[PDB]
């Protein structure tokens, strides 16, 4: 999971 | 927005859609290319091809279970492109590049047409 | 194999599938969550959820146009997860995390359950 | 396009  | 994103989600979705195709699950159309028949999901075809997008947004053609392609279309070129649609992988070879480019131009798959033009220019 | 790969293909497919959903094109099922109704593509639901995968591979349920979820399922939690399925983006917030985790556990969306558990552990 |  990432900060888009 | 303040969303988080799962990097592998789109690839995992496409992998599962290909697993459904390989098991013939919820396929709703057969694409006829000369003598050859290819089963697929209308939504995936539309998501990948400008031609299928135009066909299945048409109020009459959206209900067809069989679509016959132009007799000039090569079944092997179509097979390579159908595999690309479901995997992101293109089996581009010296012996198939002309048939692949012609089929991608007909199917309106802009990114495939661009890489075929570049590979042809290099040779 | 000797394939080449288009990095953005899977993301572009998912983006187009979401465009079809937003325009209600080729949606073949309505998911009922309490009073709320959500239209979707069976194939996308199966590709994202272990629960929908089990439902639509069932010889009888594969033909249903309406699926009613357990009354304990929160419509907002379902909406956030349906948006995630079609975008890879999860709108996870303090006020919805418990409903999102419970819905993801019910839908069998393992990666969403894992990030909810991690975010809850941190607080 | 890349070599996967
Ligand atoms: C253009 N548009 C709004 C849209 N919405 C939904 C879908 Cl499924 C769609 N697909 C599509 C249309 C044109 C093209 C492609 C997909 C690939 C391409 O090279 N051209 N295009
Ligand atoms: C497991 N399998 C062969 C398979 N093939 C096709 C599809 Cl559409 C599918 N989807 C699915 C099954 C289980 C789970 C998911 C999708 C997401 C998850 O967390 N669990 N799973
Ligand atoms: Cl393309
Ligand atoms: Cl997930």
């Amino acid at each position: 999971w990432v900060i888009p | 927005d303040s969303c988080i994103q799962f990097t592998r989600h789109a690839s995992d979705v496409l992998l599962n859609l290909n697993r459904l195709r390989s098991r013939d699950i919820l396929t709703d159309v057969v694409i006829v290319v000369s003598r050859e028949q290819f089963r697929a999901h209308k939504t995936v075809l539309m998501a990948c091809s400008g031609l299928f997008y135009s066909i299945f947004t048409d109020q009459l053609k959206c209900n067809l279970s069989v679509i016959n392609l132009d007799p000039e279309i090569n079944p092997e070129g179509f097979c390579i492109l159908l595999d690309f649609m479901y995997t992101s992988r293109l089996n581009l070879r010296e012996g198939n590049i002309m048939a692949v480019m012609a089929t991608a131009m007909y199917l309106q798959m802009e990114h495939v047409v661009d890489t075929c033009r570049k590979f042809i220019k290099a040779s």
